[PDB]
């Protein structure tokens, strides 16, 4: 079929940075090509149609240029907004093939430690015979963390759930840890221990039961 | 403001059939040609059909004709896209979008809707309180919350005091287990543990198995 082949396939770059995303079409398609910004579980937002021409609203920094079989997206002055995945297509010819997105990631920003919040089982969940210690990770950056749990002195393996980190509205990032308990357990330690390392550094909550 | 609002979403089983609906409007729906495109997850865009609104014509990509039918209400502004034979490739979030004549780049799109194909059955959350604590937090601030445990599939949404509290919330992505259930958590930062006059329910929305859940977090 007609092949959208973006490149680089993800880029990491700095606030004021010019980015240059190319789009390669397998045949001959003019100038009937648009670009789209995707932002994680939002729709895409069209950029650019006719390989050149702003959208409404769009802002000056976002350029497109080229025809034939290599078009090129340009972001002139990346600001902390325009991280996103952006497709090119081809929009003539059915079935008006999308590229596969090139992934533009934040980097070189403020190192920042995490904020940790960790919460014991609910009388209700170890009512129902349950028990979940809930371990929430806020205002990391950049985007890793590891987690271990320990009960009293001891790290503890199974009943682990840990997301993969996810950008906050701030550009910062979250993660959660739980970790799955009987009640007998739980009420058998002194104590439990969330332990998130970030860079090297940990920071901690234990809690208790009752 | 042109709005392109759809529903429908949710799980069905392989072999299963769904009906997804894009309700239009802000502008005048036969001047248009709407259309259907989707994203599996983690994955790019394919387009999946288009229909001219005036005549009913439909033109499908090749991996759904025969399997996918769009129809158009022009009455209510609203267009239709029937899925037969679903299987678990056509896991993903399909989206609405609208084009203009020959052109088929998409000014306008829906919010997109969740499409899960799967053996396994819709489960509504166990919506438990976490009771307000200073020595919960790093930070020295106070923090309460609600977990929303074992539901499936995707999206649970949540918010406070049905929208009047937003201030100070936090609500975590979730948490697949390997229970093949999600989890996750909201939390809102307060004063302190000890909660006086103020009220604080967690409104819990899990449309796919029809579930609300509003619980109410008070001190232990």
């Amino acid at each position: 079929d007609i092949q959208m082949t973006q490149s680089p396939s993800s880029l990491s770059a700095s606030v004021g940075d010019r980015v240059t995303i190319t789009c390669k079409a397998s045949q001959d398609v003019s100038i009937g090509v648009a670009w789209y910004q995707q932002k994680p579980g939002k729709a895409p937002k069209l950029l650019i149609y006719s390989a050149s021409y702003r959208y409404t609203g769009v802002p000056s920094r976002f350029s497109g240029s080229g025809s034939g079989t290599d078009f090129t997206l340009t972001i002139s002055s990346l600001q902390p907004e325009d991280f996103a995945t952006y497709y090119c297509q081809q929009y003539y010819i059915y079935p008006y093939t999308f590229g596969q997105g090139t992934k533009v990631e934040i980097k070189g920003q403020p190192k920042a430690a995490p904020s940790v919040t960790l919460f014991p089982p609910s009388s209700e969940e170890l009512q129902a015979n349950k028990a979940t210690l809930v371990c929430l990770i806020s205002d990391f950056y950049p985007g890793a963390v590891t987690v271990a749990w320990k009960a009293d002195s001891s790290p503890v393996k199974a009943g682990v759930e840990t997301t993969t980190p996810s950008k906050q509205s701030n550009n910062k990032y979250a993660a959660s840890s739980y970790l799955s308990l009987t009640p007998e357990q739980w009420k058998s330690h002194r104590s439990y221990s969330c332990q998130v390392t970030h860079e090297g550094s940990t920071v901690e909550k234990t809690v208790a039961p009752t | 403001e042109v709005q392109l609002v759809e529903s429908g979403g949710g799980l069905v089983q392989p072999g299963g059939s769904l009906r997804l609906s894009c309700a239009a409007s802000g502008f005048t729906f036969t001047d248009y040609t709407m259309d259907w495109v989707r994203q599996a997850p983690g994955k790019g865009l394919e387009w999946v059909a288009d229909v001219n609104p005036n005549s009913g014509g439909s033109i499908y990509n090749q991996r759904f004709k025969g399997r996918f039918t769009l129809s158009v209400d022009r009455s209510k502004n609203t267009l239709y896209l029937q899925m037969n034979s679903l299987r678990a490739e056509d896991t993903a979030v399909y989206y609405c979008a609208r084009n203009l004549g020959p052109s088929f780049y998409f000014d306008y799109w829906g919010q997109g809707t969740l499409v899960t194909v799967s053996s396994a059955s819709t489960k509504g959350p166990s919506v438990f309180p976490l009771a307000p604590s200073s020595k919960s937090t790093s930070g020295g601030t106070a923090a309460l919350g609600c977990l929303v445990k074992d539901y499936f599939p995707e999206p649970v949404t949540v918010s406070w005091n049905s929208g009047a509290l937003t201030s100070g919330v936090h609500t975590f992505p979730a948490v697949l287990q390997s229970s093949g259930l999600y989890s996750l958590s909201s939390v809102v930062t307060v004063p302190s543990s000890s909660l006086g006059t103020q009220t604080y329910i967690c409104n819990v929305n899990h449309k796919p198995s029809n579930t609300k859940v509003d619980k109410k977090v008070e001190p232990k």
